């Protein structure tokens, strides 16, 4: 990865954060069962496009997808929305295709975007002006459709906070599958799971319930 | 017949209804030369080179066979 | 500590309430290396530049110590 760049990982793992119960199925079914049973699913059937989270800020979604980058280890990059966007249209779809295609070249890997909502809104919505991302949007929505017929091993996934804005096209399976959710822990187990994560490092007295 | 056929043909539909696929595939069954293209590296940034970059898909399309 | 320190906080009160001195004096205060930005400054009409620049300032703050 240095040699390719992003060293991101700086230090993550289950142990680090709670309420994952429900979710852990999911990812990681979408993400380890290919990789321990990749002969067996060699069946030339659609792979699952990707992840998709949403929900109330600061939910642990950026926490969350650096330790399945981390406790998998496969070859990450993340892309924050708005550094692409360049002075006028087009340069920003080249830096799209450069950097999906130097993730396509170092494989396995993953790929997630940071703030999807901001690079993949609902044109037309908004007032346009300049019409700039209609044509930004569109490099992902081909680059992610041109992603299964031969990116094996690489899979996107998305961090959102208001995700009424995101575009229609992302949605389909294909392009996106699983829309999972991480917000408000419900039950006090939830949080006492999240907790104790929490304060797992911290040297506290007996006194602490 | 001295007459040009019908070459250019639109597809539209629901989204995600296969178009994409059935596009891609066709070429095989008939079996030609299928310059797939995307549509961003059409144009470019800086102005002579959209222009030359659709010329040059051209020239390819017609420098191989149909 | 095993918890990363809080390290950023916000700022706002009264018009001239001393706000602009009090960041100046903390500079000395204190002693370290303090990146000074204004609002305007950072947005230019040229798209990408105006996020260009936020990121790059941030690349300074991460070439030097505190
Ligand atoms: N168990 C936990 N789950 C989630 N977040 C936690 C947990 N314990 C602590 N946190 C705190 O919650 C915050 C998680 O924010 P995070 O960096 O994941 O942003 P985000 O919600 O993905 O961002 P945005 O919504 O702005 O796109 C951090 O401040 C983290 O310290
Ligand atoms: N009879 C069918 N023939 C082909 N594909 C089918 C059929 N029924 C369902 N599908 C599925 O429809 C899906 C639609 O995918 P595709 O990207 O080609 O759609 P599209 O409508 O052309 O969208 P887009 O314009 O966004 O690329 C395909 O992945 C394919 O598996």
């Amino acid at each position: 990865s240095v040699s390719i760049g992003a060293p991101q990982i700086p230090n993550v793992t289950w142990d680090d954060i709670g309420g994952i119960d429900f979710v852990k199925g999911e990812i990681l079914d979408t993400i380890d069962m290919p990789l321990k049973h990749p002969e067996l699913f060699t069946s030339g059937m659609k792979k699952r496009s990707g992840i998709l989270f949403y929900g109330p800020p600061g939910t642990g979604k950026t926490l969350m997808a650096k330790a399945i980058a981390t406790n998998f280890s496969l070859n990450f990059f993340s892309v924050k929305g708005p550094e692409l966007l360049n002075m006028y249209i087009g340069e920003s779809e080249a830096n799209v295709r450069r950097v999906f295609q130097k993730a396509r070249e170092a494989k396995p890997c993953v790929i997630f975007f940071d703030e999807i909502d901001s690079v993949a809104p609902k044109r037309g919505n908004q007032g346009d002006s300049g019409g700039v991302m209609d044509r930004i949007v569109s490099q992902l929505l081909a680059e992610l459709d041109g992603m299964s017929t031969d990116a094996d091993g690489v899979f996107v996934i998305g961090a959102t906070n208001r995700p009424d804005l995101l575009d229609e096209a992302l949605l389909r399976p294909g392009r996106f599958d699983k829309l999972l959710y991480l917000g408000i822990p419900d039950t006090d187990t939830k949080q006492l799971n999240i907790l104790e994560a929490l304060t797992r490092k911290f040297v506290l007295d007996n006194d602490v319930k | 017949c001295p007459l040009r056929l019908r070459s250019g043909i639109l597809l539209y539909g629901y989204p995600g209804c296969g178009k994409t696929l059935l596009a891609s595939a066709v070429a095989q069954q008939c079996g030609l030369n299928f310059i797939s293209v995307k549509g961003p590296e059409i144009l470019n940034k800086f102005i002579g080179a959209s222009e030359q970059n659709i010329r040059e898909l051209f020239e390819r399309a017609q420098s191989v066979k149909p």
